[PDB]
């Protein structure tokens, strides 16, 4: 029997196995080599993953995500205050423990965060199974390197809930760096930079390695910036161009905005893998078509400030680290934005052309290393 | 050189390669692990794989998908309706009655064989593979449904010909899943004990294939294979977007039937809720300006879906029934069922397909990596310089095929050969008693067996340089008659015998006549292959050139007013303002739509003075680290 390595996700989760010599990432029943880390409650029956998000808009209260904010966390925690209000379920008190409150099967229910947590942990254990043919018992499980001894002993209780003996919890950027094989460099140390940009989420950590042995220097969470903003950028940049071309406005029309929004979501991640992308919308507004084209570069100019801001955390972290950028001997690019050359570019050009790891798949780089060292914990 | 190995599917394909500890899955350039199976061609250059798709619903009239299923295809084939209808493009007749794509390209109409289109996406595809290795491709595996003919194993080896590539093998591929099964378990029979028996069962975009086989450590047989060509998840998207054809003429009055674009945008949508039925049990469907102005809004039960499919589902054991009864197997002899390809995910598959076997399904590959992993192990075994881990595999050859000769002295003029439910590779040996030169020629014994309007004759031969010695009755000649590991047919060796001992005499001269294309046509197609190429080549660095200016330009205006505002005179800064505003204004006029030369011009003359300020900033930083030690 394998250990398996779980990145256990604020919004996905990926769970990885070494074996043969390498780490196989392993892929849901759906084909997805990444499951959301929701749990839906309905009338009949409990969904997780990707039935559970699959259903979130027509289920909005009973659809739990984000229980990794609440984790290990007291209710009174201004963290948990804050966060609730953008949650479309409930959070009640429970003796200062934040539970998430739910109606499931016609009845009112409440339940831990390191209990959905756990139905999550639930889910990638059974994919690793399906996948191995055999009963799986012993997982490493990630963490974020800011989780203090509460949320991190909270995480390893969802965990045991699952049925998992945890052979141990470690930091996310620490498991990003054994995927890289940094750990392997012997004596002396090295300043390593671990640059974590997706899902609305942003970590920067420097860790110092030294023969194998991990110390967290820095950690800095600039944690919201990566979605509608550049979007708009492009939405606004194009409703001028009609304006210029048609001398008419769009701006006060609810469909064709959102119609025009839609087309530039597509360019934008055409851009990432193309100079150029096309916009075609028919009859975008009172009967004209809109057919046009954008540069990458163009792009990037129009949120240019929305990308230089990338680069706060990073300058945060080496003040905290007490170290100056010249110090830092290795990057490690994590996270789905990560793959936005601009992103690239602009941390390269920042530390002088410094090469960067990043040829593991940004979304898997996490688990990757979590299943190398359960691996290495096993044996 | 590295060995490649290619799914190529309907859908996508997938691309491994043999290095290192073994086998890798190659990621694109959008970093995906396969690759949309589209060609696309615009006024400038083609769209080929993730660029074909991205282009696709804005280019539909020009975009070629279904690249697979037209190799070989004659253009009155009974079934050529089943076919079409998933195409989007103009398809044509060719001078050999088989099947093109004719399509607006470079400002003007051309056409295209199946072949043609085909070594386009292999070409594509091989670059993506040199990108990634860094390395020199020119061997590739290529894998095919088990129903592929004769004929079409032929063109696909041409179409990677065509690509630059040598076609070392086309492996079944279902097959090539297998192998990849048997390389990976580590615990297989060993000696005298029982084979383990796995049925393999891909469901792809298009095919439906099951296919059982025989395991013992460093080996596999394969007892039984049975495809529904006509089985696949198209045929669900189609089946939800016929369903909806109909309902917005009730609900919505709209008619997407008489509006190509309209009925587009729904099957694009439909496969996506097809997706979300194999995890909910209920899904909504929503698409937004389907037509002019009108949003549509509905929903599909799992339920409804299964109905849908419902004339379908009818045929949905007939696979397994039929691999089980040319293996020669009841379903309770089968130790493990093995399901890959997309449309396995379907629950009401999954159900149809585990109580067909009585058995669980078992998961234990990674189901869109399988058949393009072995196709790459199977390429390393044809490398001469790669030494692989050992794997003997045999495939089934389904059919009788006869070799016939010119009586001439022979009692007999003809002759069974390659048996039906023989296996393949395999080589037999005849001699024959022989007055002069002479003709043969294969076929299958018995047309009756093979699927409708399928020419009897599969290929021929003229043997010469027959020589008769002193003794001038006849001679005999020993032949290598050889269904070769793609399980084409052929003659390898025919030479004349006694020149106390019997030797060999002459090696004898052989002209074969295949469904392979001739050198000179091959060499043609090469040669407009390369034209595209670099066609293609030359508008993606003009493009990238003409980026590259763009964001130099913001880059070097930004700094200037930054970190490089230290370093300039008053007249260097003014004068590189200029220039960059008159760079910028030129990329919307005469630069809108330039050559790479100009672009590159363009940067040379900024870079030229940008670089003095920039190198003025480098040395005072090193000065400041001069400082600090
Ligand atoms: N979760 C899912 N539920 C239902 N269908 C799915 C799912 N995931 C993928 N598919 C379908 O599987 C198909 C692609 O499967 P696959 O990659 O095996 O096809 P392919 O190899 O390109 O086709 P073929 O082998 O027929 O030439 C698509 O039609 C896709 O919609
Ligand atoms: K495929
Ligand atoms: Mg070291
Ligand atoms: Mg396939
Ligand atoms: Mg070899």
């Amino acid at each position: 029997a394998a250990a398996i390595g779980i990145d256990l996700g604020t919004t996905y989760s990926c769970v990885g196995v070494f074996q043969h010599g390498k780490v196989e990432i392993i892929a849901n029943d759906q084909g997805n080599r990444t499951t959301p880390s929701y749990v839906a409650f309905t009338d009949t029956e409990r969904l997780i993953g990707d039935a559970a998000k699959n259903q979130v808009a027509l289920n909005p209260q009973n659809t739990v995500f984000d229980a990794k904010r609440l984790i290990g966390r007291k209710f009174g925690d201004p963290v948990v205050q804050s966060d609730m209000k953008h949650w479309p379920f409930q959070v009640i008190n429970d003796g200062d423990k934040p539970k998430v409150q739910v109606s499931y099967k016609g009845e009112t229910k409440a339940f831990y965060p390191e209990e959905i947590s756990s139905m999550v942990l639930t889910k990638m254990k059974e994919i690793a199974e399906a996948y191995l043919g055999y009963p799986v018992t012993n997982a490493v499980i990630t963490v974020p390197a800011y989780f203090n001894d509460s949320q991190r002993q909270a995480t390893k209780d969802a965990g045991v809930i699952a049925g998992l003996n945890v052979l141990r919890i470690i930091n996310e950027p620490t498991a990003a760096a054994i995927a890289y094989g940094l750990d392997r460099t012997g004596k002396g140390e090295r300043n390593v930079l671990i640059f974590d940009l997706g899902g609305g989420t942003f970590d920067v950590s420097i860790l110092t390695i030294d023969d194998g042995i991990f110390e967290v220097k820095a950690t800095a969470g600039d944690t919201h910036l990566g979605g509608e903003d550049f979007d708009n950028r492009l939405v606004n940049h194009f409703v001028e161009e009609f304006k210029r071309k048609h001398k008419k406005d769009i701006s006060q029309n609810k469909r064709a905005v959102r119609r025009l929004r839609t087309a530039c979501e597509r360019a934008k991640r055409t851009l990432s893998s193309s100079t150029q992308a096309s916009l075609e919308i028919d009859s975008l507004f009172e009967g004209i078509d809109f057919y046009t084209s954008i540069t990458r570069a163009r792009f990037e100019e129009l949120c240019s400030d929305l990308f230089r801001s990338t680069l706060e955390p990073v300058e945060k972290a080496l003040r905290d680290a007490k170290l100056d950028k010249a110090q830092i001997h290795d990057l490690v690019l994590v996270g789905g934005s990560t793959r936005i050359p601009k992103v690239q570019k602009l941390l390269q050009d920042f530390f002088n052309g410094r090469d960067l790891n990043k040829s593991i798949n940004p979304d898997e780089a996490v688990a990757y290393g979590a299943a190398v060292q359960a691996a290495i914990l096993m044996g | 050189s590295t060995p490649f190995g290619l799914d190529l599917g309907n859908n996508n394909s997938v691309l491994a390669v043999a290095r290192n500890r073994g086998i890798d899955i190659v990621v694109n350039e959008v970093s995906n692990r396969s690759t949309p199976s589209v060609v696309g061609f615009g006024p400038k250059n083609r769209y080929l794989g993730e660029t074909g798709k991205n282009k696709q619903t804005s280019n539909i009239k020009n975009t070629v998908a279904n690249l697979k299923r037209i190799i070989g295809l004659d253009y009155h084939h009974p079934d050529f309706e089943q076919e079409s209808k998933h195409f989007t493009s103009k398809l044509v007749e060719l001078d050999d009655k088989k099947t093109g794509a004719e399509v607006r390209f470079a400002g003007e109409k051309h056409v295209f064989s199946a072949t043609q289109l085909a070594a386009m996406f292999i070409d594509k595809v091989k670059d993506t593979v040199k990108q990634d290795t860094k390395a020199n491709i020119t061997d590739v595996c290529i894998a095919v449904p088990p129903w592929y003919t004769e004929e079409q194993r032929y063109n696909i080896a041409d179409a990677a010909r065509i690509a630059g590539l040598n076609p070392v093998r086309i492996v079944n591929d279902v097959t090539a899943a297998g192998v990849s099964y048997g390389i990976f378990k580590t615990d297989l029979p060993e000696g005298e004990e029982k084979p383990r028996i796995v049925a393999f069962v891909d469901i792809g975009h298009s095919s439906y294939t099951c296919s059982i086989m025989a395991f013992k450590k460093g080996q596999l047989k394969v007892l039984g294979t049975a495809c529904d060509k006509h089985f696949g998840g198209r045929d669900f998207d189609l089946a939800i977007t016929e369903h909806f054809a109909d309902e917005f003429k009730t609900k919505y009055k709209i008619d997407i039937r008489e509006n190509p674009k309209a009925y587009n945008r729904i099957l694009t949508a439909a496969e996506k809720l097809k997706k979300v039925l194999s995890a909910n049990t209920n899904a909504p469907f929503s698409v937004e300006s389907v037509m002019n102005d009108v949003d549509v809004s509905s929903q599909l039960s799992r339920e409804e879906l299964e109905e849908l499919v419902k004339p379908l589902l009818e045929r949905v054991t007939e696979p397994v029934t039929k691999a089980l009864a040319q293996a020669k197997l009841s379903a309770e002899e089968v130790d493990f069922v093995e399901i890959i390809g997309g449309t396995t995910r379907i629950p009401t598959l999954k159900q149809s397909i585990s109580e067909a076997f009585g058995k669980p399904l078992s998961t234990t590959l990674n189901q869109d990596e399988a058949i393009a992993k072995g196709a790459a192990f199977i390429c390393a075994i044809h490398s001469p310089t790669l030494r692989v881990r050992p794997f003997k595999f045999e495939d089934i050859h389904p059919y009788s095929v006869s070799y016939s000769w010119d009586k001439q002295v022979e009692d007999e003029d003809h002759m069974e050969v390659f048996p039906a439910g023989s296996s393949f590779p395999s080589t037999k040996l005849i001699t024959l008693n022989r007055t002069g030169d002479f003709s043969m020629a294969a076929s299958y014994t018995d047309i009756t067996q093979l699927p409708p309007n399928t020419p009897e004759q599969i290929a021929n031969w003229e043997i010469t340089g027959v020589q008769l010695p002193e003794g001038q009755d006849s001679v005999p000649v020993k032949l290598k008659l050889r269904c070769d590991p793609s399980g084409l047919h052929t003659i390898e060796e025919a030479y004349t015998i006694e020149d106390t001992k019997t030797v060999k005499k002459d090696d004898l001269t052989i002209v074969a006549h295949t469904f392979g294309l001739d050198a000179k046509k091959l060499n043609e197609l090469i040669e407009k292959e390369n034209e595209m190429l670099a066609q293609d080549k030359l508008v993606a660095e003009t493009e990238d050139r003409k980026n590259t200016l763009e964001e130099y330009i913001y880059t070097l205006r930004g700094k200037l007013e930054e970190e490089y505002a230290p370093f300039a005179s008053d007249a260097e800064k003014t004068k590189l303002q200029g220039m960059l505003n008159k760079a910028e204004e030129w990329l919307y006029d005469e630069g809108f739509d330039s050559i790479k030369a100009k672009y590159i011009a363009k940067y040379e003359e900024l870079a030229s003075l940008g670089n003095i300020i920039r190198g003025r900033y480098l040395a005072k930083e090193e000065e400041k680290k001069q400082a600090i030690r």
